[PDB]
């Protein structure tokens, strides 16, 4: 929350605690739908640890347009300041 | 022998204390509950036989299910089966207690309260009359009358 | 020491009993049952109300303390200072409950 | 002197030191608090009735009179304390640290 | 074929009503599991709500699944607010209920419903 290689690499750790994910493809860029291969309740669920972890609400319209561990970051860091 | 005549008259103590002391539960659910007021009436009057009706049921000794139990209703009427200290009786009064009713085929209808709690004596009616009620707890009295726990126990 | 043989035989009596109805009927093995109110499970919420009228009760049980021994002090020979002060005891638990009136204490449990 | 005026004293210092050493509950230093107050009032009509001294005796009910306005004053204050703060537990009451 | 709507005009703020009960219902699986001592853990709760949300999962109408929000509501305010009892929430549980048999084989050998 301080540094912004911290809130990636928390990012990743949410995702990597996440059982569903293999590890072996997770990557920054790792597509949900199609690379990983997750429903959308799984990205929902996902979206819902990110809240558990990093605490603060995202809207529905905005998270539904994040794919990968980049965009939800990016999300992140646009709603802090980093 | 000694014991055998001993644990015969403490049965006859404790069943007659039981018997003769039967607090019902204030618990109406329909029609039957009428009837059953009827019994606590003047006339049938079940405070005479020691039969005096209690809102808690922890100090109750006997459920009288009077009326028609539902679908939405048997986990309450289960727990508050649940609630009671042993030893306690069940007694079915009118048909949609007993095996469902008129209402038998219904959705909403548990088909007979002995689907959900042990029934001692069921007293048959639409409703069963006053009359009818008090004969069936003066049945389950008699039923009371003749366990013998103190036997088994000295016998088993 | 007769109003100590009292007590210990009453106390005696009390214990035994409630001996007998903890451990007498629990002489029975009768079945391992598991029993699994109108507040669910959420917190009881304070009352302001009940807590002021048990504070109305102990100030007023104190000038209780203060208004007993006048059946002591009505033998007193400076009865008119006795009288002047009784009623001024019982006037001042009137003016607190006075003030517990207009002040709106007695409202909800009146 | 006296073998039970140790006893009371050793009470009152008893309910001094639980007083002086908060656990949770503010509940209990009142508690403590009257416990003071009591070994006070039996130690103050032991030395009254001891003494004959008659006019005294008033002294004991002006003590348990006056200490129970001040416990009933110390219990509103509690109630608002925990009012606010939904327990009376002590540790709650360190927003004047700064 | 013109029809009046209940809540959504198409099938996207149709998804959006639906992943916002999922969110609810998500959020509320482990006080349900708490606040009436289920016996059930938080996961296998939240396995039987992606089950029962996933049972419907190819409506494309968008009135349909807006009852079926409407009524996941309703389950969801019933399940929050203490109304239903112990048995209301483990019914989703069809534990006391045999597994019946799966295959041609065995339904076959117990009897005559294909
Ligand atoms: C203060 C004056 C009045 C005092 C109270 C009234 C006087 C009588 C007091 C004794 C009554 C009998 C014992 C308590 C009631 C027991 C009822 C019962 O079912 O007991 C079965 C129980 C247990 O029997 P059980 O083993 O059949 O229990 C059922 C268990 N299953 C379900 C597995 C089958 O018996 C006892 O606990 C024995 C108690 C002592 C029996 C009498 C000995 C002399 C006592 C004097
Ligand atoms: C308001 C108060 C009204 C009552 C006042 C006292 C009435 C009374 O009897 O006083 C005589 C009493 C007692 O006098 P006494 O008249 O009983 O004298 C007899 C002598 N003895 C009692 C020793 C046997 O008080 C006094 O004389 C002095 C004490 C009171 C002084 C004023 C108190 C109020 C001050 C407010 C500020
Ligand atoms: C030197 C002065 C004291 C002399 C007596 C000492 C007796 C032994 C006490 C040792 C300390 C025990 C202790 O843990 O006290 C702290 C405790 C409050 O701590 P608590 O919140 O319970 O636990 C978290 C840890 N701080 O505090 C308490 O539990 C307070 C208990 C006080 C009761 C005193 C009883 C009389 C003791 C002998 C006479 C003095
Ligand atoms: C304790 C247990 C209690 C369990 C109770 C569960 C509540 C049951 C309420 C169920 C409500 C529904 O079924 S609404 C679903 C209807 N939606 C549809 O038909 C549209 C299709 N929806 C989907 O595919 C959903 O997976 C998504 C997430 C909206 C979109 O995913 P797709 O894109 O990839
Ligand atoms: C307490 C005594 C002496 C009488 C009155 C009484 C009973 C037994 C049971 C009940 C009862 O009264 C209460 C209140 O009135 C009704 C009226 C009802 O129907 C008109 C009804 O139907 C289920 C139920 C009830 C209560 C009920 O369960 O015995
Ligand atoms: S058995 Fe008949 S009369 Fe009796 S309560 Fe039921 S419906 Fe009413």
């Amino acid at each position: 929350p301080l540094t912004l290689e911290g809130i990636k690499d928390r990012v990743l750790y949410v995702l990597k605690l996440y059982d569903k994910i293999d590890p072996e493809k997770l990557s920054v860029n790792s597509h949900f739908m199609k690379d990983l291969g997750l429903d959308s309740l799984d990205q929902v669920e996902i979206i819902m640890a990110m809240e558990d972890e990093f605490g603060f609400e995202i809207p529905d319209i905005d998270a539904e347009k994040l794919m990968c561990p980049q965009e939800i970051v990016d999300y992140i860091a646009d709603k802090k300041d980093v | 022998s000694r014991g055998e005549y001993v644990v015969a008259k403490l049965d006859d103590l404790i069943n007659w204390a039981r018997r003769s002391s039967l607090w019902p539960m204030t618990f109406g659910l329909a029609c039957c509950a009428v009837e059953m007021m009827h019994m606590a009436a003047p006339r049938y009057d079940m405070d005479r036989f020691g039969v005096v009706f209690r809102a808690s049921p922890r100090q109750s000794d006997v459920m009288i299910v009077a009326g028609t139990l539902t679908n939405k209703m048997a986990p309450a009427l289960r727990k508050v089966y649940d609630q009671m200290p042993e030893p306690r009786y069940v007694v079915s009064m009118g048909s949609c207690a007993n095996g469902g009713g008129y209402y038998h085929y219904s959705y909403s209808v548990v088909r007979g309260c002995d689907r959900i709690v042990p029934v001692d004596i069921y007293v048959p009616g639409c409703p069963p009359t006053a009359e009818a009620l008090l004969y069936g707890i003066l049945q389950l009295q008699k039923k009371i009358k003749r366990e013998k726990r103190l036997r088994i126990w000295y016998r088993r | 020491m007769n109003l100590m043989i009292t007590l210990l035989t009453n106390f005696t009596l009390a214990t035994l009993l409630v001996t007998i109805a903890f451990w007498l009927p629990q002489l029975n093995v009768y079945s391992e049952k598991t029993s699994p109110d109108p507040m669910g499970s959420a917190r009881l919420p304070f009352s302001m109300k009940f807590f002021l009228v048990a504070i109305t009760f102990l100030l007023f049980d104190l000038e209780i303390a203060l208004l007993l021994p006048l059946p002591w002090a009505s033998q007193t020979t400076n009865l008119n200072t006795m009288l002047t002060m009784a009623l001024l005891l019982i006037f001042l638990l009137a003016v607190s409950l006075a003030y517990e009136w207009t002040q709106k204490g007695l409202e909800w449990t009146e | 002197m006296s073998l039970v005026y140790m006893n009371i004293m050793m009470a009152f210092t008893v309910s001094l030191t639980g007083l002086l050493m908060y656990r949770s509950h503010l509940m209990s230093s009142l508690l403590c608090l009257e416990g003071m107050m009591l070994s006070l009032f039996i130690l103050a009509t032991l030395m009254i009735l001891n003494s004959h001294f008659t006019l005294a005796s008033m002294m004991p009910i002006i003590l348990l009179v006056f200490a129970a306005c001040e416990a009933a004053l110390g219990l509103s204050l509690l109630v608002m304390v925990s009012n606010t703060y939904g327990t009376d537990y002590v540790q709650n009451l360190n927003l004047l640290q700064c | 074929t013109s029809v009046k709507p209940i809540f959504s005009r198409d099938m996207n703020e149709a998804k959006r009503r639906v992943r916002e009960l999922y969110r609810a219902w998500y959020r509320e699986v482990p006080n349900t599991v708490h606040l009436f001592q289920l016996d059930i853990s938080v996961k296998q709760g939240r396995d039987k709500v992606r089950e029962m949300f996933k049972k419907n999962a190819h409506v494309t109408d968008p009135r349909v699944v807006d009852l079926l929000v409407i009524k996941g509501k309703m389950e969801l305010e019933e399940t929050i607010n203490v109304w239903k009892q112990r048995t209301h929430v483990m019914r989703f549980f069809h534990e006391t209920e045999a597994p019946r048999p799966k295959d041609f084989l065995s339904k076959f050998y117990v009897g005559h419903d294909p």
